[PDB]
């Protein structure tokens, strides 16, 4: 069971540095090339660079040659990417990937780095309460920064009928997002619905019961 | 660097249709060209490697062809789950470069939205703001219009909306619209409604509630 788990995402000030980790399990990074690829919100994939963990050789896209450093610690079986002098253009989801030579066969989950001078703010979570055979309920996650927020239902077991919408930037410069779930009208009285909201930047975890 | 240009940038086709996507490298890449599929919010997944080989676990409806500078990805019978953005990647020389991506949408039969309206929660009303939300659920095509009315008067400039990516199973879309008012204004007025127009609706559908009731 090969796994690549990334960490180090979040909010960074313009001119500051990102420091991401890609912890590997199920294989030895020493036997493969490990690469970093990023994707700015709504844009295409962009190659950052690679490292051969065996002897440490690296290759960077010329755009990052002067500001990025890819490295690896075999004893912790982890690859890292550090990039300094960050600007707005560096806001993106960064992925680490295992290269077999032929293709990338395993990927990290991806972590968003947001380059902004704005301050981190945790969201307020409010219920969207149900009013023929189908009803809908949901949660309004409001006034947070920076992205992202993850929303699940009944601790992630409920995915049927769930729709979590893209956040929108409000007039205040803070984000707002809603998640709804459609359900049998009859289930409103025979079962409870709970939305779970996680905003890592502000270490906020909220469980909100949504009742008619 | 080697520039990779994909064509077209987006396309839509029906379930069962054949889909073709091309990619041109600015110079010879000697078949070191892979195709990756990326669904919303997920890491890319390889489909084809070395221009023509099908990656393990990938459905046989996917195939790649080409050599030199020109490459083509073919999906023989498009399936709902094939909604995604497809990228070519040349790894013939550094820096490795990706095409800009080609977004593939599924074309399906018209489906009218199911509409729901939500008043602001009491918890939110403890503060200075009130949010009223309207949900347009599982409809197709993506185009839809929502207008808000407070005390039967059409509203302007105080709402924002967002739409989900096409559903991977039924190929529909959902949309959420939020009307924002001050808590003082919300408490002053009574009737709150959202009116929806869509290709699958012969006439507008309105959902509403009266504060208090």
């Amino acid at each position: 069971e090969v796994q690549l788990v990334e960490s180090g995402g979040g909010l960074v000030q313009p001119g500051g540095s990102l420091r991401l980790s890609c912890a590997a399990s199920g294989f030895n990074i020493k036997e493969y090339y490990m690469h970093w690829v990023r994707q700015a919100p709504g844009k295409g994939l962009e190659w950052v660079g690679l490292i051969d963990p065996e002897q440490g050789n690296t290759i960077y896209d010329p755009k990052f040659q002067d500001r990025a450093t890819i490295s690896a610690d075999n004893s912790k079986n982890t690859a890292y990417l550090q990039m300094n002098s960050l600007r707005a253009e560096d806001t993106a989801v960064y992925y680490c990937a295992r290269d077999t030579a032929a293709y990338f066969d395993y990927w990290g989950q991806g972590t968003l780095v947001t380059v902004s001078s704005a301050s981190t703010k945790g969201p307020s979570v409010f219920p969207l309460a149900p009013s023929g055979g189908t009803a809908a309920l949901g949660c309004l996650v409001k006034d947070y920064f920076p992205e992202p927020v993850t929303v699940s239902w009944n601790s992630g077991a409920l995915t049927s009928g769930v729709h979590t919408f893209p956040a929108v930037l409000q007039s205040s410069g803070l984000y707002s997002l809603s998640s709804v779930v459609t359900v049998p009208s009859s289930s409103l009285g025979t079962q409870t619905y709970i939305c779970n909201v996680n905003h890592k930047p502000s270490n906020t975890k909220v469980d909100k019961k949504v009742e008619p | 660097d080697i520039q990779m240009t994909q064509s077209p940038s987006s396309l839509s086709a029906s379930v069962g249709d054949r889909v073709t996507i091309t990619c041109r490298a600015s110079r010879d890449i000697k078949s070191y060209l892979n195709w990756y599929q990326q669904k919303p919010g997920k890491a890319p997944k390889v489909l084809i490697y070395y221009a023509t080989s099908l990656a393990e676990g990938v459905p046989s409806r996917f195939s790649g062809s080409g050599s030199g500078t020109d490459y083509t990805l073919t999906i023989s019978s498009l399936q709902p789950e094939d909604f995604a953005t497809y990228y070519c990647l040349q790894h013939g020389e550094s820096p490795w470069t990706f095409g800009q991506g080609t977004k593939v949408e599924i074309k399906r039969t018209v489906a009218a939205p199911s509409v729901f309206i939500f008043p602001p929660s009491d918890e939110q009303l403890k503060s200075g703001t009130a949010s009223v939300v309207c949900l347009l659920n599982n409809f197709y095509p993506r185009e839809a219009k929502v207008q808000w009315k407070v005390d039967n008067a059409l509203q302007s400039g105080n709402s924002q909306e967002s739409v989900t990516e096409q559903d991977s199973k039924d190929s529909t879309y959902s949309l959420s619209s939020t009307l924002t008012l001050s808590k003082a204004d919300y408490e002053k007025h009574k009737v709150y409604a959202c009116e929806v127009t869509h290709q699958g609706l012969s006439s507008p559908v309105t959902k509403s509630f009266n504060r208090g009731e």
